[PDB]
């Protein structure tokens, strides 16, 4: 299938520089216009620049013509973009494309700061002893202390889809924190079995606490 | 170099409004503009592009529009699931400006928060530190305020509050509201509670634990 495929997310210390990696697929970048964006945290959409893989001349916003450097090579379609001298200001989702109808890239998260990385201890969310016998009931998972973004909760590992709630976790002190609820009939709980299944990427963690009563 | 100016900054409709979202440049851009539709940690999905020409697959309701400097995105009989953001994108020349960008909130009639506390974790417990957490879901309008009655007394003093953005089917949100303390503290106090003030009932909804 015609698809770009972007590096995975990476924890770089400020100062550094990251080299991101496009990777388009079903067809051949030689003959396209690629170009990035760039994406800060709640923020609005920056363009970074525009490259022609088959000669090289890229074209970029004064702003970023400081840091960022576009270039690709036909090879192997990978388009590439380097990020020199990171600071905090460039903590953000960077974004590939193409100047077609085609889809652009899932995003590669860049995460500039100097937190180690850490993995997040997820916490079981049952009630507290009340007449849950009422239609549906509602548990949760609260996972904190974990850095950096991102994770991913799930419920009976996808079998859970409706009345499934993840906030997007707040930063404190350099960790995060997230939640997730979920609403099953008060039959399902807790004669059937609940319990959340939250992964961690950068921590090659991955965990299951069971949702059992108090 | 061709700036991109947008607005509305926000805006708000229910469903079945005709809606339009404006974008204009400082300078001619010759119908070379392209609309996205940002829903939240989704990657831009390109709408229209060439001014007025809509992506396959994009629903009829979507319409683009616009002549030198002023352009206008229309979404006609608006539906759940065109909240989010949308973006203009100008390429008449580099560098290809953004627009500000438009916040779209789905009119919906009011819900109230169906309210759920639940006391620390079981294990948490022995880390030294409890946070107890209350869930109000599935409400509307976004504004509504909940409080933390440690005992007796009021407390706000640590607490995480963090909203969902709109449903896909309901528009409605949702608020995962956390009291972080440590062990001792919660050890010593009993009815913990979580009190949500929103605009749908005088009185307030009130779920609490007394351990
Ligand atoms: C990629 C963009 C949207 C899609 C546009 C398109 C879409 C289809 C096509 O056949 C040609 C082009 C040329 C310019 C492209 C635009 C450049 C800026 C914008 O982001």
């Amino acid at each position: 299938e015609v698809q770009l495929q972007q590096s995975g997310a990476e924890l770089v210390k400020p100062g550094a520089s990251v080299r991101l990696s496009c990777s388009a697929s079903g067809f051949n970048i030689k003959d396209t216009y690629m170009f990035w964006v760039k994406q800060r945290p709640e923020q609005g959409l920056d363009w970074i620049g525009r490259i022609n893989p088959a000669n090289g001349i890229s074209k970029y916003d004064p702003r970023f013509q400081g840091k960022a450097t576009l270039t690709a090579d036909t090879s192997s379609n990978t388009a590439y973009l380097q990020l020199d001298n990171l600071t905090s200001e460039d903590t953000a989702v960077y974004y590939c494309a193409i100047e077609k109808d085609l889809p652009w890239g899932q995003g590669t998260l860049v995460t500039v700061s100097v937190a180690k990385t850490t993995p997040p201890s997820v916490y079981p969310l049952a009630p507290g002893s009340a007449a849950q016998t009422n239609s549906m009931v509602t548990l949760g998972c609260l996972v904190k202390g974990y850095f950096p973004e991102p994770v991913t909760v799930t419920w009976n590992s996808g079998s859970l889809s409706s009345g499934v709630h993840t906030f997007p976790a707040v930063l404190q002190s350099d960790l995060y924190t997230l939640s997730s609820s979920v609403t099953v009939p008060s039959s399902t709980w807790p004669s059937e079995t609940v319990t959340c299944n939250v992964a961690h990427p950068a921590s090659s963690t991955k965990v299951d606490k069971k949702i059992v009563p108090r | 170099q061709i700036v991109m100016t947008q607005t509305p900054a926000s805006l708000s409709a229910s469903v079945g409004e005709t809606v339009t979202i404006t974008c204009r440049a400082s300078g001619n851009i010759y119908n070379y503009l392209a609309w996205y539709q940002q829903k939240q940690g989704k990657s831009p999905q390109l709408l229209v592009y060439n001014a007025k020409t809509l992506v396959d697959g994009v629903p009829l309701r979507f319409s683009g529009s616009g002549s030198g400097t002023q352009y206008s995105l229309k979404i006609n009989s608006l539906q759940p699931e065109d909240f989010g953001n949308y973006y203009c994108h100008h390429f008449w020349n580099t560098p290809y400006t953004f627009g500000g960008g438009t916040k779209l909130e789905i009119k919906r009639a009011d819900a109230a928060p169906t309210v759920s506390i639940f006391p620390p974790s079981s294990e948490q417990l022995t880390s030294g530190g409890a946070s107890v957490v209350c869930f109000l879901n599935n409400f509307y309008p976004k504004d509504i305020n909940v409080k933390w009655k440690i005992d007796g007394s009021e407390r706000q003093n640590g607490v995480l509050n963090s909203w969902t953005d709109q449903d896909s089917k309901d528009s409605t949100y949702s608020m995962s509201s956390t009291l972080t303390l440590t062990k001792d503290e919660y050890e010593r106090h009993n009815s913990y509670t979580c009190e949500a003030t929103h605009k749908t009932s005088t009185s307030p909804i009130v779920k609490s634990f007394n351990r």
